[PDB]
């Protein structure tokens, strides 16, 4: 007479897609109730361009599959990227990036009241191994959310 | 059952209303009817009309705690 | 064959009754908007108050349908500004609801200070990186 | 050998696929008939002319404009004034002058057939049903015929031969008093000679 | 066996005789198909809820001390032709449907738009033209929900119209805004039990339409042209799109 | 104008300030102009041929229908 | 492979109704856009955070009643001296102030401004004084 | 107890007509709720007089029956031919024609309030090829109308 | 600072007193600083990288939220 949980979301399905994610690439790690989504830009986008790949909406979609879920009330979308031409250059492609990212998983309807998007372009890397380009550990995307309640 | 490639049920977190599993992860599961659900499709007569007025029905008219006639539900 | 461009999904009379009563209601609104800004034309930009700055130009999809202030807090926090909020907070709540996507939070900031109106003002000092939610002096 | 998202503009080769593969078949046939070159190559020449046969026939401009009415795009020919009609409901994002490029099959064959006609004046219209504001609509409708012209000009086509202007409800082909009318009038006209 | 949908329906039972076959068809096919398009409906509503939030946004029209506005109901070229050699011709009349009064929560759509749903249980001249007459009966409770949610669409698009017209009139200075006093009592108790900022809150005057016709405001708006603007190479162009069925009237 | 060819292409020049030469007014949608007795003339040729009338200035369309008003 | 909008209009009345909605969204907001007051930054009568060291400390005040007691209380604990100008209302001032972390300067301009016409504050930190002045 | 269609009118029937008409040689074109039927006039007319073929007569016919077809409030029958003596004459030569045509599908009686005619000589051809006289392409009379709801 | 390296590790002293050089408002928790104009920057940077930029005396962590106030 009541929901027994909440809808079309399930445990294994998390657990499992959590793997999965872990397998491809995308770290999925999950501190508290905080969770992150780390995707190497590499497997989004062309070469230091805000233009996603055909072949990267596979996995935009289990990346929505995963955010929808969960509950929550904002998710924040942020991009990093290495060093190419100049300061304002790489904030406008991380933001190009962070915008195009969070609008389609936006049409992807999420659960998600307010979905953040920033770009700071090169300025918290996760890595000391700054070469490359695209294929730096440290150009990436993150979506990390809390899970309410 | 709920925690399914979890551990398990650990226990009802009454607070949240939802089960916690034997690992730190919550469960999708609800354990008390005070957990926030997206409860949007509710059934019953006279919803936004104060319920069905507590009346033994002369005939098939059921009327709103309001006075407004649920013609939906009426008997025809 | 013989075809016409838009052959789109079975629509619903549900639906139908619904669009048709949407489209004269937008056709009021249209027709009292014109109306009373011939009436008054506006004369100040809400732009003064909510001054747009870096780190306002982040950008967020809201979809957000209860009172002012947590909204405001949050756009605040991913803004990196300290929320403050002067006045007393009205028994009967100020409600909002803001349906966007994907513009920036000096934007955002914007739209709720307009959908507030005479119950509440947002403004936005950015040397001392401040979001001020100001309740009126109603009641 | 083809990407999803517009073949990067870059010219398409289902003609060269397709007879690859049918010579490719037709050498592996003649190959398990005979055992030997000269039916090797017999059985390659027939691929070779069944794949040109097939690709004149797929190359054809009455193929594309099926092509497009098994899309939702109508053609019009009268005279020597041809006008494709693309409703923005299934090729752009609502309300939105963005392209909707799930729908890269019908904005493909729309650019396959404008090809045939390398000389012509391309006019592109774009039209919005009664909902809304007049200002809203006139720079709706004149926001998508930009970027449906802007789409001819990227996939080749000279950027004198396009010409993009938008009407709002003004002129219109059915009655938006009613549901499918209204929605009929919502579309682009790209028209030329 | 399901009351649910007319499949199941029919599937139950897989002059004066035939009439009550009749009868009792219509009167169970009726109530099952009347409940099923009220769940349809109230999915549709569900679905398009943000939209229909968007659209009748009670809230928005509140004033200034959460008064909701008033209905004002217009009509235009009024005739009562009260009997032979009589009538009375008015060129618009303005009515006050509800007045204005405090409110603590704006209205919503639901109020008005959803349906009520219950899925009621229930169960040659016998079973032969039963699962024509419940089909029929189907289609007729099918029509009396489409009906009831057409009459809640109205109801919904008078108050709202008329909340929006009371808008417009106040512009045009046709109505009068609604008078509020608040009486600041201090600190107001005795030693069982005090209030700190004691206020009272009374609508002293309620908005009217005023039949000062001089006082009312006309509001006239244009559109604009090439005034004030204009290589400057203003031209009427034939080159341009052309319509198809070109002389259509 | 040449109003048989196939396109019947052509080109009016409008003057937006009532000169004694071009006082003839012309509705192009809300923004109106005007022409001459001749070019007046033309356009209403134009229009019994049902033929779009858009106005363009530099080249960009700005209103769509042209209709002869007071002369 | 890309997916199309879970909540896209795709019907041709579903798109109407969401095409309506954007229109009333529009307009409401232009209306809001007309109806609202506002006030310049150059021409807010109101209190702004006097900078002075002591009065930024950081503080916690749950209190509702009259406006001097809080103000003189406020003063003290920064330090300042305090001072009325003006006669005090039969009926008092009262104002409400619930915060558990925010500085006295804050704490200041969140009276004033719930103060209104009825009273202001000013602070001199030269003289490190604040003064209540009733309006009459 | 009430019609379930437009009395006298069938789907199966107007998309067999038009197909027909197509052969035939007869556009019949549909955009949105709008028709168009040209017809070329060397099918209907003598050389360059309003006088119709006795032959005419069934396509005449044809033509009615698919303007009867449909519900409407109001037919336009245009006629423009190729230039032959001078502008005057091929006006009135296309408002002969325009209310002839107009004359034979009015009586055979459509569903149609206002009928109207008119003819504009050579002021609006569909081609860039001239050559000929009334075989030329752009000789032709258009009915076009829209279906009424 | 040095802002991207790895670990983005770096220093900015904090003057107790409001000087004209340094009058930049820091909240370190509760305990309140000055700096100035280009050290406020930087930290605002830091902030919007969020960064956590605790106030540290002799080596001793203080208090660990820095927000920007008044300049």
């Amino acid at each position: 007479k009541l929901p027994c949980r909440v809808d079309g979301a399930c445990d294994a399905t998390i657990i499992k897609m959590m793997t999965d994610l872990n397998k491809k690439g995308i770290k999925v790690a999950s501190v508290g109730q905080n969770y992150l989504i780390s995707i190497p830009a590499s497997a989004l986008f062309a070469d230091q361009s805000p233009r996603l790949n055909w072949a990267s909406y596979s996995l935009l979609n289990e990346i929505a599959a995963f955010l929808k879920q969960f509950r929550k009330i904002a998710i924040t979308v942020t991009s990093y990227s290495s060093k190419y031409v100049s300061v304002k250059r790489e904030r406008a492609l991380t933001l190009a990036r962070s915008r195009v990212v969070s609008e389609y998983l936006w049409s992807q309807g999420v659960d998600s009241r307010i979905i953040f998007t920033q770009g700071l372009g090169s300025d918290k890397p996760i890595t000391s191994y700054t070469l490359g380009g695209d294929r730096s550990p440290n150009a990436r995307v993150e979506i990390t959310f809390r899970r309410a309640v | 059952g709920c925690c399914s490639k979890m551990g398990g049920i650990n226990y009802c977190d009454s607070s949240a209303g939802r089960l916690v599993c034997n690992n730190g992860f919550y469960s999708t599961c609800y354990c008390t009817r005070h957990a926030v659900m997206d409860l949007q499709f509710l059934m019953g007569c006279c919803l936004w009309h104060g319920g069905v007025y507590p009346q033994l029905n002369s005939s098939g008219l059921v009327v709103c705690n309001d006075g407004y006639v649920s013609e939906e539900c009426s008997l025809q | 064959k013989f075809k016409k461009p838009p052959i789109n999904n079975p629509s619903d009379d549900a639906t139908i009754k619904l669009a048709e009563a949407a489209v004269s209601v937008s056709d009021s609104m249209l027709e009292m908007a014109k109306v009373e800004k011939v009436i008054t034309p506006p004369s100040k930009d809400n732009t003064l108050t909510i001054p747009n700055a870096y780190n306002l130009q982040a950008r967020a999809s809201v979809d957000w349908s209860g009172p002012i202030e947590e909204l405001t807090a949050r756009i605040a926090k991913a803004a990196h500004f300290r929320f403050r909020v002067l006045g007393k907070s009205p028994s009967v709540p100020v409600l909002i609801s803001i349906s966007t996507k994907d513009e920036s939070l000096a934007e955002i900031l914007r739209d709720i200070d307009y959908q507030a109106g005479k119950k509440a003002s947002i403004h936005v000092y950015p040397n001392s990186q401040v979001v001020e939610l100001r309740y009126a002096k109603i009641y | 050998c083809f990407h999803p998202p517009y073949n990067n503009f870059q010219p398409d080769r289902r003609a060269v696929k397709r007879v690859g593969v049918d010579t490719g078949i037709g050498a592996v046939a003649g190959a398990i008939a005979s055992g030997t070159a000269s039916g090797t190559l017999i059985g390659a020449a027939a691929g070779g002319t069944v794949g040109l046969v097939a690709s004149i026939y797929r190359d054809s401009k009455r193929k594309i404009i099926r092509d497009l009415q098994k899309q939702d795009i109508q053609y019009v020919e009268y005279g020597d004034t041809r006008t494709l009609i693309i409703p923005t409901d299934k090729y752009f994002m609502f309300s939105s002058p963005r392209l909707n490029e799930i729908c890269y099959p019908g904005l493909n064959n729309v650019i396959r057939l404008l090809n045939f006609y390398p000389q012509s004046t391309i006019y592109v219209a774009g039209f919005t049903d009664n909902v809304g504001s007049r200002s809203h609509k006139r720079k709706l409708s004149q926001a998508q015929a930009e970027t449906m012209m802007t789409f001819l000009w990227a996939n080749g086509i000279a950027a004198k031969r396009l010409k993009a202007e938008g009407y709002g409800d003004k002129n219109a082909i059915s009655d938006n008093a009613i549901i499918h009318g209204s929605a009929q009038n919502r579309r682009i006209e790209i028209q030329w000679f | 066996g399901d009351t649910g949908s007319l499949a199941g329906l029919q599937a139950m039972a897989d002059k004066i005789r035939e009439m009550a076959l009749k009868e009792t068809a219509l009167s169970v096919g009726a109530q099952a198909g009347l409940a099923w398009r009220a769940k349809i409906i109230d999915e549709q509503l569900n679905k398009q809820a943000r939209n229909l939030d968007a659209i009748y946004d009670f809230n928005s029209l509140v004033l200034e001390h959460n008064i909701l506005p008033p209905v004002l109901l217009e009509g235009r070229n009024t005739l009562n032709l009260a009997d032979a050699q009589s009538i009375r011709i008015s060129d618009r009349t303005y009515k006050v449907a509800k007045q204005a009064h405090f409110i603590t929560t704006p209205p919503t759509w639901r109020q008005y738009l959803w349906m009520d749903y219950v899925k009621p249980e229930a169960p040659k001249a016998e079973k032969e033209i039963w699962c024509i007459y419940t089909e029929r009966g189907w289609k007729n409770g099918i029509d009396q929900a489409n009906t009831i949610l057409e009459e809640n669409i109205a109801r919904i698009k008078e108050d709202f119209g008329g909340m929006i017209l009371y808008r417009k009139l106040l512009a045009m200075n046709m109505v009068s805004p609604p008078y509020v006093s608040h009486t600041d009592l201090g600190v107001t108790g005795d030693g069982s039990e005090i209030h700190i900022d004691d206020r009272v809150l009374r609508i002293t005057a309620l908005p009217e339409l005023n039949v000062n016709s001089a006082e009312w405001r006309a509001a006239v708006a244009k559109d604009e042209n090439a005034l004030e603007r204009f290589q400057a190479k203003i031209v009427i162009t034939n080159k341009s799109w052309q319509p198809i069925i070109a002389p259509v009237s | 104008c040449d109003l048989t060819k196939f396109r019947w292409d052509c080109d009016l020049p409008v003057q937006v300030k009532p000169s004694p030469a071009s006082s003839l007014l012309v509705y192009c949608g809300s923004s109106y102009g005007y022409i001459t007795k001749q070019q007046y003339d033309i356009l209403a040729r134009y229009q019994r041929a049902s033929v779009n009338m858009v106005l363009d200035i530099n080249g960009e369309y700005i209103d769509s229908p042209c209709i002869g008003a007071e002369r």
